[PDB]
RNA sequence: CGUCGUCAGCUCGUGCCGUGAGGUGUUGGGUUAAGUCCCGCAACGAGCGCAACCCCCGCCGUUAGUUGCCAGCGGUUCGGCCGGGCACUCUAACGGGACUGCCCGCGAAAGCGGGAGGAAGGAGGGGACGACGUCUGGUCAGCAUGGCCCUUACGGCCUGGGCGACACACGUGCUACAAUGCCCACUACAAAGCGAUGCCACCCGGCAACGGGGAGCUAAUCGCAAAAAGGUGGGCCCAGUUCGGAUUGGGGUCUGCAACCCGACCCCAUGAAGCCGGAAUCGCUAGUAAUCGCGGAUCAGCCAUGCCGCGGUGAAUACG
C-alpha cells in the first residue's frame, strides 16, 4: 500500500494482464483472496469481528 | 524445443522503420527497446543497436541469425 | 514408555494356518503397507517348501524360527568412563521379534531373484541349522559370554 | 409441482423458512414432500495467523452453505397465497423453479 | 519412475496426458 | 424369509441380506470371489458365519459403496454378523467374544498444519 | 502473542454476527466492501453518540441496518434533522435506498466497546491510566456484570518504555466457550503515539 | 504472531505468623493427563489457568425425500433405465447414548485392577482453545502510529533490465539407484473439494500438446474424473540394463501485447550422476510410521517437487 500504486483500480492497463487483485482494505497485494477482495491479514481481522457473514472458525 | 505458433511476432516500432527504411535502401544504426521482436529477413544487413537495460549494444544482423530475438545478442548480465 | 509398560498388541491369526506367529512374519516381510503382496510371498514360500520337502510348511516355519532365536545377547552400558558389552538373558518376547526380523533380513541377503524362493530357502536352511539367519543368532550368542567377565553388571 | 430451493449460511435461518413454507401450504396443496436436506458446500480459508513470517501457525475459517428443498406438488392457487407474504428470515435466499 | 516424462506413471505425476497416457 | 444387518468400516458401507440357501454370495452383482479377486484377506469377510456353522445353511446378497476393498471387506464382516443375529439373537452369545459385533472406529486422522502428514513433523537441522 | 479474539471465538454460540446477509461467489465481495463503507461513515461521525454496535441485514436492495447507541438523540437531531442528512448519505454512497433504525444501549457501562472508548478518551485528555482502569472496572462492575477487565498498552504517561496496565474483577473465563463476554477495543492517538485499550465484560453464563 | 509451552502452573481476599523482605494458604500423605480429586492441616475461600460448555469421527432413533433401491413387484432399448416405493445407503437438522452406573478384588477416601453388558469405557479417537509472565524476540514493507528525514526530488510516469547472476557452502524437498521392481494391456474399490466472462460430456482432425464443433449444468441432476497403489495376463532376467530420467539437439501446442534474459506442456532424438550414501543427524507410539493417488486456495499462464486438506493399503517396537 503505497497510495500511488493503488492505481490498480485504474482498469486501463493497456493490456488486461497487468491487472492485479490487491487488497481493498490494506492495499496488501500479496495474499488477496478473490472471494473477499481482502488480504489474508484483514480477512482474519474482520472474521474475528463477525463482520464477514457465515464465516466461522472451522475445526474437525 | 522452441515455440510461438502461427503468427510470427515482431514489434512494429522498428518494422515500419526498417521495411520503410528499405525505400531509400539501408542506413547506419537504429535504437530499439524491443528485445521482444523476432528478427525477420528484411533486416539482414542492418545494424540494430539493442538496449540491454543499461546500454544500446550495436548488433549486426545476418542471414544465419534470422529467427532469433534481438535480446539474444544483447546479453543482460555481466560475469567476470 | 515412561509411564505404563506398553502391552504387546495381539495380531489377527493367519487366514490360512490361523497362526499369529505367521501374520507376524508376514508383517516383517511387508514393506510400504502392501500386506497383500506380503501375504502372497510368504505363501508361495510355504508352497516351495511343500515341493522340496515332504513336510508341512507350518512345521518347517516353526522349527526355523526356533533355531534363530538368541537365548543370550550383549547390551552396552557405560560405567567408569568406558562402555562395557554386558551379556544378559533375552526375554521370550524379544527372541521372537529377533528371530523373525533376522529371517527376513537374512533371506533378502540371498541370491535368488524371486522373493518367495528366498524366504523359502532361508526358512529351510534355517530349520536345518544353517543359513545366514542362524549365523547372526550364533554370532550374537558367541558375543555374549565372550564377555562373561562383565556378567556381574546384571543390568 | 413447485420446486423450492433454499440456501443460506445459518441452519436455523433456513429451517425458519422451510417451516413458513411447510404448513402454510398443507392447507391448500398436496400433502407436500417434507423439507429435504441436500448436502452443504463448504468453502475453507486457511490463513497464516501473524502479519510476518511464522508460516507454521495458521487458523481455519469457513463459509458453510446449507441447503433445503421442500418441493410442493399441486399449486392449487390457494397455496400460492398462504405463501405469498408470510416469511421472516433475513439471512436467506429463496428460489422457485416450479 | 514418476520422473519419466514419456511414460505412464510419468504423465500422471506431471498431471498431463499424451501418447504415453491418452484420455481413454 | 430374509435377514439383514449392515456393518461399516473406515468409511465403507455394507448392506447385508441373508437368505437361507446354498452358500452363494453376491457382492454388487458379482461372485464373492469375483469382487475380491485375489485378495488373501477376503476370506475373513465371512468369518462370522463360520463362527456359528452357517455359510452352508445361508446365502447372501451384499451391497457396498465407499472406501477401498479391504475396508469394504471389514464392513461386510459386520453386516453378515449383524443380520446373523437378527436371524437368531442367541448368536450374540458367540459373536460377542470374537468382537464381530464391534464397529472398528479407527479412521484416517486429520492432517494438521505445520505437519507434513498429521503427525510426521518436518525435519530440521543445525539446532 | 496468544489468545484469540473472544468474539470471533464465540460466534458459534453466545455471540451473533454483525451482518446477516447471504450472497454468492460473485457479489459477496461487494456487499462486504459496502458494509465497511457504511461502518466507515457511521463511525467517522456518530462517534459522539457513542456507537457500540452496527448490524447490517439484507434481502435485496432493502438493506435493513441498525445502530445501537448510548445517546440516540445525537443521531436523530432537532426533530430528526440529522437522521435525515445521514439517511440520504447512505443511498448517496450506495444507490441502494435502505433503512436506518436505532436501538438504545440500556447501559453504556455493560458494552465493552463503550467502556473501551471511555478510557481511551480519558487517556488522550491525560488522565492517570491506573485510575481510569480502576474506575472503569468499577463502573462496569457496579452496574451488574459477573466480571470485567481492562487493558491499556504502553507509553503509559508518555514514558519511553512501553508498559501494560492491568486491572480486573469477578470472573472473565475466556477459555469457557459460553461466557458471553463483550470485548471492545479502543485506539488512542497522542502527542507521543498510540495506546491500545481492550475491554472485557462477563455478563451471564449459560 | 512466534517461543518457554496445553507445561501444569500464577495469584488474590480476609485471617494467622514474622521488626521486615516475606511466609501460611499452594506444604504434607494417596491419586490424576492436570494446583484432578481425596485425606490431613492456622487457615477459610476465590480469580486467571486444568477440566467442562463448541466442532469432527464412532453406535442407535425421530423428522425429511428428483440422492438411494429392482431389496418388493411389474415394465424391460436389461442402463435404477420406466412404473412405483422410502425400507436400506446416503444427505442434514434434532435427540438418545457412558455415569466407574453394574459385578468381584484392594482402599480412609479419591481412586486402582479386572469382569459383564455395550457400537463405544473409565479423558472413546482427532480438533478449536494455549494462565501470571519471559525472550527488551518478530513485524514501521499489511495496516495504524510519535519522532526524524526528502519534499523538481528518498515523490511520480513509463520502456528495458534486475529480484532467475555462479568458483563455492548449508537448510527443506523431489526423482532415483531397481525384481517385495520397471513396463504394456485389461479390470476394479475413495473421500473431501472446485466449476460464466467457467467445468467442459460427446463428435471430428492431430502420434500427442491442442485445435474445430457442440449436450448438459446456474449444479446430491452435468462436468473436472482416471483415482493410484491393487487384481488378471503378458514382456524384461540380472545388466548402469526395458533400472534412472539429468543434460543437450530438433520439431510443435498453448497462455498471454509480448516467453532472449525468463513460462509451463507434447513428440523424436540424446540417455548424465546414481549400484544404496563419511563424521554426523531427522520423524513417528498406532489407522500413527511407511506407501498410493485425488482437490483446493493464489492464479491468464507458471517455474507448485511448496503449502492447506482428502481418502486407499497399512506395520515394527517400547525391558526400562
Ligand atoms: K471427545
Ligand atoms: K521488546
Ligand atoms: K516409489
Ligand atoms: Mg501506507
Ligand atoms: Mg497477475
Ligand atoms: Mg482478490
Ligand atoms: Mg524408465
Ligand atoms: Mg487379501
Ligand atoms: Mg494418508
Ligand atoms: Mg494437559
Ligand atoms: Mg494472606
Ligand atoms: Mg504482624
Ligand atoms: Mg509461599
Ligand atoms: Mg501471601
Ligand atoms: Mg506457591
Ligand atoms: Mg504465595
Ligand atoms: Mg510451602
Ligand atoms: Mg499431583
Ligand atoms: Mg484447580
Ligand atoms: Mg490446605
Ligand atoms: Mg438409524
Ligand atoms: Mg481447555
Ligand atoms: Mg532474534
Ligand atoms: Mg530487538
Ligand atoms: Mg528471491
Ligand atoms: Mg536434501
Ligand atoms: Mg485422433
Ligand atoms: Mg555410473
Ligand atoms: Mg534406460
Ligand atoms: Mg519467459
Ligand atoms: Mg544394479
Ligand atoms: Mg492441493
Ligand atoms: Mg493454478
Ligand atoms: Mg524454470
Ligand atoms: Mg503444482
Ligand atoms: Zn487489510
Amino acid at each position: 500500500a503505497r497510495k500511488a500504486l493503488i492505481e490498480k483500480a485504474k482498469r486501463t492497463p493497456k493490456f488486461k494482464v497487468r491487472a492485479y487483485t490487491r487488497c481493498v482494505r490494506c492495499g496488501r497485494a500479496r495474499s488477496v483472496y478473490r472471494f473477499f477482495g481482502l488480504c489474508r491479514i484483514c480477512l482474519r481481522e474482520l472474521a474475528h469481528k463477525g463482520q464477514l457473514p457465515g464465516v466461522r472458525k472451522a475445526s474437525w | 524445443p522452441r515455440s510461438l505458433k502461427k503468427g510470427v511476432f515482431v514489434d512494429d516500432h522498428l518494422l515500419e522503420k526498417v521495411l520503410e527504411l528499405n525505400a531509400k535502401g539501408e542506413k547506419r544504426l537504429i535504437k530499439t527497446w524491443s528485445r521482444r521482436s523476432t528478427i525477420v529477413p528484411e533486416m539482414v544487413g542492418h545494424t540494430i543497436a539493442v538496449y540491454n537495460g543499461k546500454q544500446h549494444v550495436p548488433v549486426y544482423i545476418t542471414e544465419n541469425m534470422v529467427g532469433h530475438k534481438l535480446g539474444e545478442f544483447a546479453p543482460t548480465r555481466t560475469y567476470r | 514408555a515412561r509411564r505404563r509398560r506398553a502391552e504387546v498388541r495381539q495380531l489377527q491369526p493367519d487366514l490360512v494356518y490361523g497362526d499369529v506367529l505367521v501374520t507376524a512374519f508376514i508383517n516383517k516381510i511387508m514393506r510400504d503397507g502392501k500386506k497383500n503382496l506380503a501375504a502372497r510371498i510368504f505363501y508361495d514360500a510355504c508352497k516351495i517348501i511343500q515341493e522340496k520337502t515332504g513336510q508341512e510348511p507350518l512345521k518347517v516355519f516353526k522349527q526355523a524360527v526356533e533355531n534363530v532365536k538368541p537365548r543370550m545377547e550383549v547390551r552396552s552400558r557405560r560405567v567408569g568412563g568406558a562402555n562395557y558389552q554386558v551379556p544378559m538373558e533375552v526375554s521370550p518376547r524379544r527372541q521372537q521379534s529377533l528371530a523373525l526380523r533376522w529371517l527376513v533380513q537374512a533371506a533378502n541377503q540371498r541370491p535368488e531373484r524371486r522373493a518367495a524362493v528366498r524366504i523359502a530357502h532361508e526358512l529351510m536352511d534355517a530349520a536345518e541349522g544353517k543359513g545366514g539367519a542362524v549365523k547372526k543368532k550364533e554370532d550374537v550368542e558367541r558375543m555374549a559370554e565372550a564377555n562373561r567377565a562383565y556378567a556381574h553388571y546384571r543390568w | 409441482k413447485i420446486r423450492i430451493k433454499l440456501r443460506g449460511f445459518d441452519h436455523k435461518t433456513l429451517d425458519a423458512s422451510a417451516q413458513k413454507i411447510v404448513e402454510a401450504a398443507r392447507r391448500s396443496g398436496a400433502q407436500v414432500s417434507g423439507p429435504i436436506p441436500l448436502p452443504t458446500r463448504v468453502r475453507r480459508f486457511t490463513v497464516i495467523r501473524g502479519p510476518f513470517k511464522h508460516k507454521d501457525s495458521r487458523e481455519h475459517f469457513e463459509l458453510r452453505t446449507h441447503n433445503r428443498l421442500v418441493d410442493i406438488i399441486n399449486p392449487n392457487r390457494k397455496t400460492i397465497e398462504q405463501l405469498m407474504t408470510l416469511d421472516l428470515p433475513t439471512g436467506v435466499e429463496i428460489e422457485i423453479k416450479t | 519412475g514418476k520422473g519419466d516424462r514419456r511414460t505412464r506413471r510419468g504423465k500422471i505425476w506431471r498431471g498431463t496426458y499424451g501418447k504415453y497416457r491418452p484420455r481413454k | 424369509e430374509q435377514y439383514y444387518g449392515t456393518g461399516r468400516r473406515k468409511e465403507a458401507v455394507a448392506r447385508v441380506f441373508l437368505r437361507p440357501g446354498n452358500g452363494k454370495v453376491t457382492v454388487n452383482g458379482q461372485d464373492f470371489n469375483e469382487y475380491f479377486q485375489g485378495l488373501v484377506r477376503a476370506v475373513a469377510a465371512l468369518e462370522p458365519l463360520r463362527a456359528v456353522d452357517a455359510l452352508g445353511r445361508f446365502d447372501a446378497y451384499i451391497t457396498v459403496r465407499g472406501g477401498g476393498k479391504s475396508g469394504q471387506i471389514d464392513a461386510i464382516k459386520l453386516g453378515i454378523a449383524r443380520a446373523l443375529v437378527q436371524y437368531n439373537p442367541d448368536y450374540r452369545a458367540k459373536l460377542k467374544p470374537l468382537g464381530f459385533l464391534t464397529r472398528d472406529a479407527r479412521v484416517v486422522e486429520r492432517k494438521k498444519y505445520g505437519k507434513h502428514k498429521a503427525r510426521r513433523a518436518p525435519q530440521y537441522s543445525k539446532r | 502473542g496468544n489468545k484469540i479474539h473472544p468474539i470471533g471465538f464465540r460466534l458459534g454460540i453466545t455471540r451473533d454476527w454483525e451482518s446477516r446477509w447471504y450472497a454468492g461467489k460473485k457479489q459477496y465481495r461487494h456487499l462486504l466492501l459496502e458494509d465497511q463503507r457504511i461502518r466507515g461513515l457511521l463511525e467517522k461521525e456518530l462517534y459522539s453518540a457513542g456507537l457500540a454496535r452496527v448490524d447490517i441485514e439484507r434481502a435485496a436492495d432493502n438493506v435493513a441496518v441498525t445502530v445501537h447507541v448510548a445517546k440516540p438523540g445525537v443521531v436523530i437531531g432537532r426533530g430528526g434533522e440529522r437522521i435525515r442528512v445521514l439517511r440520504e448519505e447512505l443511498a448517496k454512497l450506495t444507490g441502494k435506498n435502505v433503512a436506518l433504525n436505532v436501538q438504545e444501549v440500556q447501559n453504556p457501562n455493560l458494552s465493552a466497546p463503550l467502556v473501551a472508548q471511555r478510557v481511551a478518551e480519558q487517556i488522550e485528555r491525560r488522565f492517570a491510566v491506573r485510575r481510569a482502569i480502576k474506575q472503569a472496572v468499577q463502573r462496569v462492575m457496579e452496574s451488574g456484570a459477573k466480571g470485567a477487565k481492562v487493558i491499556v498498552s504502553g507509553r503509559i504517561g508518555g514514558a519511553e518504555q512501553a508498559r501494560t496496565e492491568w486491572a480486573a474483577q469477578g470472573r472473565v473465563p475466556l477459555h469457557t466457550l459460553r461466557a458471553n463476554i463483550d470485548y471492545g477495543f479502543a485506539l488512542a492517538r497522542t502527542t507521543y503515539g498510540v495506546l491500545g485499550v481492550k475491554a472485557y465484560i462477563f455478563l451471564g453464563e449459560v
